[PDB]
């Protein structure tokens, strides 16, 4: 499975943004 | 007074014992240079229970930290909270468990005894009257399972009229580290069930999948998945060091869950686990907390109580709360779950109001539980050793250090006979 | 807080006046350039809107702070000739803090603050007593519909109280 | 104590919804991170201190609207998971949102609903947003409300579709979508309000003298609508009028449950300055053609049951006479088995204004709510358009290879055309 950077949105984007900012 | 003595064995059992360290430390409100700062009448009245005096005012902990591996006890020292530990409470391995029961428990283990029980002895009579002892260890490794049921065998026959809770962290059905599994789940276990007071189970698989979807985050480390159990540890024994309308102990937790002497093993869990979404989106309150702990997909072992019965339950509620409200909203749980609980048992459940709440939580719940539904957790580790064991496997390197066939099967003769109240207690 | 100083405002035959001068009155920045043939288009509709609402009426209604966005001082004075209402000095350094405090300016934005969307000229904002915008008239927006903008104000909820 | 329950399904269902609760977020004056610097109770939970939480769900099977609002303004206002995405789209079909991919969702949606009404006892109803017209709207509304039917059987369902209009669609596989939406919204809903759009859009252009606005004006029109509606039950007034005493006015039969709206006076900063708005006026103004948002001319029609919702400051003596002004009114007609066809309802408190919106604020408006049977017209055009289509089979092999069955086409022609007939037979 693809991972992305925490800007965009794709599956739980929302809180890969507030406990670990990238 | 009372005088919990801790112990951190295997690899497991030292990083999980470090957090815990960690979480009662600031919940007295302890600077970890050894310093007390918080300013409370309320979290320092009681700090014997667990540590003890420096001549300093400096407080120590009541735990010892045992491991035939230098490691991660180095990382313990060097990690936070490392200087919190007594130095002398440290015993060293220079020669490494390598994931053998054998090595743990007869062999290599027995030279380490008599320096073991010269440090839990000079701990336990330096006080007035022990209560009991707790201690953190995990069945798949070698120093943590034989070298940690090494310590139950032994400290029962000489502190007789004592307790303690064992807090055993159990391997997995799907993901396998330490590939030699049930060897050394079945030799800690039939040991276990004889000559322990209670047993609390503790998956990581399961406490991977409370993560996923309760705390749902992506990238779990070890020290999130301590920090959610030393949740649970720390509200299992909230009221020997705190005041409450309606206290409990680890004495009388005994003695109104076991009702027969060969089952003790415990689910346990905690309430609430929110996620980082819903934080600000719960006016949190007991009818939600009740159905966070009667439920099945948030139990921390790994095991779904739909299929078992929960033969008695037990809920340590801690915070500003009212107390009928735990009453008839438990009251509320046995008339709709009538099916999910035992029949000839009426009012199966603990309730015990800790009046001090977690660290920084308004209110919650720490919920232990006997239950059935731990038979099928049971039977897969059964059929693990008879799968490897009909084929001989991995046994050489077990009887060359002295182990035999014949002790191997009343290890299986004890585990299919601790199985076997549990179908016939449905 | 005082938005405008006390040498800040210049109405006709070049005389003064303070913020305080301005109470009770629906007061306004038009944003405008001289070469832009928006603004050229746009000015005299403001001349007949600016001058016929005042003289229909017992009080005077509205003023209109004109903030100039051109190249030099002989361009700003050309085209503040064929205007009576208020302005303000190019030089001053006020022109520039209400411009990035409104985000009216005029494309080069990266090379001075990089922040966003630009707004440019024509503009003309209702404001209120603190220097927060009481309205947009949609001149060049969302709506981009000019000349005929001025006829969204709203005289009786948008005072310099 | 006592709330209510929202539901938005379909992209115009969110936006909709949207301009809604910014609304409800500006008459409680609550600042919209949940910060206020009990009227509140039915459109509000209460959450720890101080904080105040929308009671509702967010439903699109596209993140592109739902994550918009996710990382909008509102993220601290709606609670995240109250917000449900998919992952395709129903592609402008019911049978993608009803048979295939609304399975993955409904069961979330089933469990969002449960978690929203066990909280409290006194539920008054729901309010499901939505658009016939969408295909996730239709699809997975239909599916949403079914199931509510049979689970939640005696609670009500205020309903707002989007009804396509006669020249634009904006689709089209638009009168397809439309046939088969209301084969299964007829028997499951207990009322749906009717709402096309290029009426509101000459709405826009004749007396709120706006040429070309957007999905924005369309939006604040509709969110004027429904909290002049449910301005009774937050706000208290003299005579209050609730969600289960609606049906019992309005609805005579339970065949007939679809009508129209309208909302006075429709005005902006120029027309508060010239016009007096007076109470035998603006209901005048609410019962002209041209403020109908369903462009159906009532002349050819007969009004049968209307409830006129006054919000602002309004007295019962003067509402009585502007009752019987247009009841004496010759070309207005009434059906003879009705001789009370007007309920009114009286609030007090003003109507609010949006910053920024080209309304300007009044304080009396009206709000009225009529059936009647020229929605027959409506539907009939609705009907005959979708039979040219139906000749030669355009566009049934999405559907069919989707999973229905063609046939369920045909069982949908006999259900809107039993409903033609029993419109032209009460108008008799
Ligand atoms: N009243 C109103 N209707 C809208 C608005 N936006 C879209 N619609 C209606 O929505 C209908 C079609 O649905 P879409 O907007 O395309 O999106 P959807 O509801 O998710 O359905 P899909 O097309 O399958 O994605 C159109 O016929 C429009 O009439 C709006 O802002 N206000
Ligand atoms: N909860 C927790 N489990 C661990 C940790 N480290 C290892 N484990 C688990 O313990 C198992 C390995 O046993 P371990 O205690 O390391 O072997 P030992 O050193 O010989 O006692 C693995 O299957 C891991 O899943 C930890 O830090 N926390
Ligand atoms: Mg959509």
């Amino acid at each position: 499975m693809a991972i992305h950077v925490s800007r965009t949105h794709r599956e739980d984007y929302i809180r890969s943004l507030t406990p670990r900012p990238a | 007074m009372r005088e919990i003595v801790h112990v951190q064995g295997g690899q497991c059992g030292n990083q999980i014992g470090a957090k815990f360290w960690e979480v009662i430390s600031d919940e007295h409100g302890i600077d970890p240079t050894g310093t007390y700062c918080g300013d409370s009448d309320l979290q320092l009245e009681r700090i014997n229970v667990f540590y003890n005096e420096a001549t300093g005012g400096r407080f120590v902990p009541r735990a010892i930290l045992m491991d035939l591996e230098p490691g991660t006890m180095d990382s313990v020292r060097a990690g936070p909270f490392g200087q919190l530990f007594r130095p002398d409470n440290f015993v060293f391995g220079q020669t490494g468990a390598g994931n053998n029961w054998a090595k743990g428990h007869y062999t290599e283990g027995a030279e380490l005894i008599d320096s073991v029980l010269d440090v839990v002895r000079k701990e336990a009579e330096g006080c007035d009257c022990l209560q009991g002892f707790q201690i953190t260890h995990s069945l798949g490794g070698g120093t943590g399972s034989g070298m940690g049921t090494l310590l139950i065998s032994k400290v029962r026959e000489e502190y007789p009229d004592r307790i303690m809770e064992t807090f055993s962290v159990f391997p997995s059905p799907k993901v396998s580290d330490t590939v030699v599994e049930p060897y050394n789940a079945t030799l800690s276990v039939h040991q276990l069930v004889e000559n322990a007071d209670e047993v609390q189970v503790i998956d990581n698989e399961a406490l991977y999948d409370i993560c996923f979807r309760t705390l749902k985050l992506t990238t779990p480390t070890y020290g999130d998945l301590n920090h959610l159990v030393s949740a649970a540890m720390s509200g299992v024994t909230c009221c020997l060091r705190f005041p409450g309308q309606l206290n409990s102990d680890l004495r009388k937790l005994a003695v109104n869950l076991i009702p027969f002497p060969r089952l003790h093993f415990f689910l346990i869990g905690f309430a609430p686990l929110t996620s980082r979404g819903s934080q600000q989106y719960r006016a949190l309150s007991v009818p939600e907390l009740t159905q966070q702990m009667f439920d099945a997909k948030n139990m921390m072992c790994a095991s779904d109580p739909r299929h078992g019965r929960y033969l008695t339950a037990s809920a340590m509620f801690r915070g500003r709360m009212s107390t009928k409200e735990v009453d008839e909203q438990m009251l509320n749980v046995q008339n709709k779950n009538s099916s999910y609980f035992v029949e000839w048992i009426p009012n199966n459940m603990k309730s015990s109001v800790c009046d001090i709440p977690p660290k920084g939580l308004k209110m919650s719940v720490t919920f232990v539980g006997n239950s059935t539904a731990i038979q099928e957790m049971f039977k897969r580790v059964s059929d693990q050793f008879t799968a490897m064991f009909r084929r001989k496997a991995f046994l050489h390197w077990y009887t060359g250090e002295g182990m035999d066939e014949m002790e191997f099967t009343e290890a299986e003769s004890n585990m299919n006979d601790l199985v076997s109240e549990y179908q016939q207690y449905q | 807080l005082i938005l405008f100083p006390e040498g800040s405002l210049k109405n006709s035959n070049n005389t003064v006046i303070p913020q305080s001068h301005l109470k009770g009155k629906s007061v306004a920045l038009y944003f405008a350039d001289g070469a832009d043939p928006k603004c050229a288009s746009l000015l005299p509709f403001l001349l007949n809107y600016y001058r016929t609402m005042n003289e229909g009426g017992a009080n005077q209604k509205i003023e209109i702070i004109f903030v100039s966005l051109d190249r030099d001082r002989e361009a700003f004075e050309s085209h503040r000739a064929h205007m009576p209402w208020l302005s303000i000095d190019l030089e001053n350094p006020l022109t520039e803090i209400l411009k990035r405090h409104f985000r009216v300016m005029k494309e080069y934005e990266v090379p001075t603050y990089g922040y966003g969307s630009r707004t440019g000229v024509p503009s003309v904002i209702v404001i209120g007593s603190d220097g927060r915008e009481a309205q947009f008239l949609p001149i060049c927006s969302g709506l981009e519909e000019g000349d005929r903008a001025l006829l969204r104000w709203d005289w009786r909820n948008t005072k310099f109280a | 104590m006592r709330e209510v329950i929202s539901i938005h399904v379909g992209q115009a269902g969110i936006q909709i919804g949207n301009a809604c609760w910014e609304l409800f977020c500006l008459e409680h004056g609550i600042q919209p991170d949940g910060q206020m610097p009990d009227a509140f109770n039915t459109f509000f939970s209460e959450t720890g201190a101080g904080k105040h939480v929308p009671r509702c769900v967010f439903l699109d099977l596209e993140p592109t609207v739902v994550d918009e609002v996710r990382t909008g303004t509102y993220r601290h206002l709606f609670h995240p998971e109250q917000l449900i995405s998919g992952k395709e789209d129903a592609a402008n079909n019911f049978a993608r949102g009803h048979y295939t991919i609304g399975k993955e969702i409904v069961d979330l949606s089933l469990d969002r609903i449960r978690k929203l009404a066990d909280n409290c006892t006194g539920l008054q109803g729901f309010l499901m947003f939505n658009a016939v017209g969408g295909g996730t709207g239709s699809g997975l509304g239909c599916l949403l409300l079914e199931r509510l039917s049979v689970d939640y059987g005696k609670k009500s369902k205020l309903n707002f579709c989007s009804w396509p209009s006669p020249q634009v669609s904006t689709a089209v596989v638009e009168p397809y979508n439309s046939v088969l939406s209301t084969h299964s919204l007829l028997e499951h809903t207990d009322v749906a309000v009717m709402l096309d759009n290029e009426a509101i859009y000459d709405i826009c252009r004749r007396n709120l003298d706006i040429e070309r606005p957007t999905y924005t004006n369309l939006n604040r029109l509709i969110a004027q609508v429904i909290s002049s509606l449910t301005a009774s039950l937050r706000f208290d007034g003299a005579l209050n009028v609730d969600v289960t005493e609606f049906q019992t006015n309005l609805v005579p039969y339970p065949r007939i449950h679809f009508m129209l709206s309208s909302y006075a006076p429709i005005i902006s900063a120029e027309k508060a300055y010239h016009e007096q708005l007076s109470v035998a006026e603006i209901t005048n103004s609410a019962f002209e053609p041209a403020s109908m948002m369903a462009k159906c001319d009532p002349r050819h029609g007969k009004y049968m049951a209307c409830c006129l919702m006054y919000r602002g400051d309004v007295v019962p003596k003067d509402v009585n006479a502007a009752v019987a002004t247009i009841k004496t009114k010759r070309t207005i007609q009434f059906v003879d088995w009705c001789p009370t066809g007007f309920k009114c309802g009286i609030n007090y408190q003003p109507p609010t204004v949006v910053p920024g919106g080209d309304l300007a604020k009044v304080m009396r408006a009206v709000c009225m709510i009529s059936n009647s049977t020229a929605i027959a017209e409506v539907f009939s055009r609705m009907d005959h358009k979708f039979d040219l289509m139906y000749a030669k089979r355009a566009f049934v092999h999405w559907y069919v290879g989707e999973g229905m069955e063609e046939g369920e086409f045909s069982e949908a022609r006999e259900d809107l055309a039993a409903l033609e007939k029993d419109y032209e037979e009460v108008g008799i």
